[PDB]
């Protein structure tokens, strides 16, 4: 299921050990995983999730608490969608492309929560009490779903095209 | 039971074959091509495996001839390049069993085509 | 109300990988789940936007 066998090849050496010079013959296969399942399983409830947190600029900027709630939740969802895959797969010590995909996605939707604090700091404590509040929402509304595709696409030409 | 229909027979160069398969295809998942002709045994031409996408040619027609399919459309396709005269011969298409043995032994194939002729 | 459905549908979608082989393919199943996710996501942008027309 896992992986579709590219080709297969057929060697012949001699190998040297202390004890002489012996026979080897090697059978190859290049294994090439499928990407179908980690589509449907992984990638695109990540970034079902990071549309989620999208939600909270729609939100108006004095109902802290679903603010709050939506963007915790979103932030809690991905650190756990983080440790979860992890347990099926070895505990080898570097990132992997998943692993850099992540947690590129934990940082938009950390920074999609530091946002509301901005907000609303400038708001409740510091033009600046009425009309930039309004105007972070304003840029971010478009500017996190800009950034976050360029993200995705970049990351997609980087690890299929090279 | 799988149904095979063929088509791009007639007098040839360059040409294509095609084999559209129905029915129950996911317990034969490997799809093989066939000729023969008067005064001569059915010949072993290549094989193509639905899902996998693996080929294997006969020398006779390696580096000439290749194979394809289209899995949505359960057709396979053969891509007869760079015909040569003793290419004469009907064509069969045919549906191997997953636990059949050898590709290249026509006896372990179960549903076969209606065959087109090809002239040269 | 909203997120915690959402959070729910993707619950059981994380139960679902374990129970069978990691094949590529979308199954009956799977276009089902998919199929209730889109309910659950766009009960929550309906919201979205009653809130915001009705605070514009
Ligand atoms: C998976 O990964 C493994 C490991 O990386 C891959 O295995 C390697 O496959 C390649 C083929 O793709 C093998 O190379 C062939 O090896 C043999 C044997 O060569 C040895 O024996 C010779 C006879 O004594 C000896 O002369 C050789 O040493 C000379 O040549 C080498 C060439 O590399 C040179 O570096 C030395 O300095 C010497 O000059 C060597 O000890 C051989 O028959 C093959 O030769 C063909 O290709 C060469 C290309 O230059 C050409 O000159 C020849 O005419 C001939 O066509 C070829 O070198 C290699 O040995 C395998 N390595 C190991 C460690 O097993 C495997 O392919 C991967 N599989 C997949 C599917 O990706």
């Amino acid at each position: 299921p896992q992986f579709s066998i590219v080709e297969h090849r057929l060697v012949s050496r001699n190998v040297v050990f202390a004890t002489g010079a012996y026979p080897r013959l090697s059978l190859s296969f290049r294994l090439k995983r499928n990407i179908g399942y980690f589509i449907l399983q992984t990638y695109m409830p990540s970034i079902l999730i990071t549309i989620l947190s999208w939600v909270s600029f729609w939100i108006n900027y004095d109902a802290s608490a679903a603010r709050v709630a939506l963007g915790i939740t979103t932030v809690l969802t991905m650190t756990t969608i983080n440790t979860h895959l992890r347990e099926t797969l070895p505990k080898i010590p570097y990132v992997k492309a998943i692993d850099m995909y992540l947690m590129g996605c934990f940082v938009f939707v950390f920074l999609a929560l530091l946002e509301y604090a901005f907000v609303n700091y400038i708001f409740f404590s510091q033009e600046l009490y009425k009309g930039r509040a309004a105007a972070i929402d304003r840029w971010s509304r478009i500017v996190f779903p800009f950034t976050f595709s360029l993200f995705n696409l970049v990351y997609w030409l980087y690890y299929v095209n090279s | 039971q799988v149904q095979l229909v063929e088509s791009g027979g007639g007098l040839v160069g360059s040409l294509r074959l095609s084999c559209a398969a129905s029915g129950h295809t996911f317990n034969y998942p490997i799809m093989g091509w066939f000729r023969q002709a008067p005064g001569k045994e059915r010949e072993f031409v290549g094989a193509i495996s639905w899902s996998g996408g693996s080929t294997s040619y006969a020398d006779s027609v390696k580096d000439r001839f290749t194979i394809s399919r289209d899995n949505a459309k359960n057709t396979v396709y053969l891509e007869m390049n760079n015909l040569k005269p003793e290419d004469t011969a009907v064509y069969y298409c045919a549906a191997k069993g997953r636990y059949s043995g050898g590709l290249y032994y026509p006896t372990n194939y179960d549903y076969w085509g209606q065959g087109t002729q090809v002239t040269v």
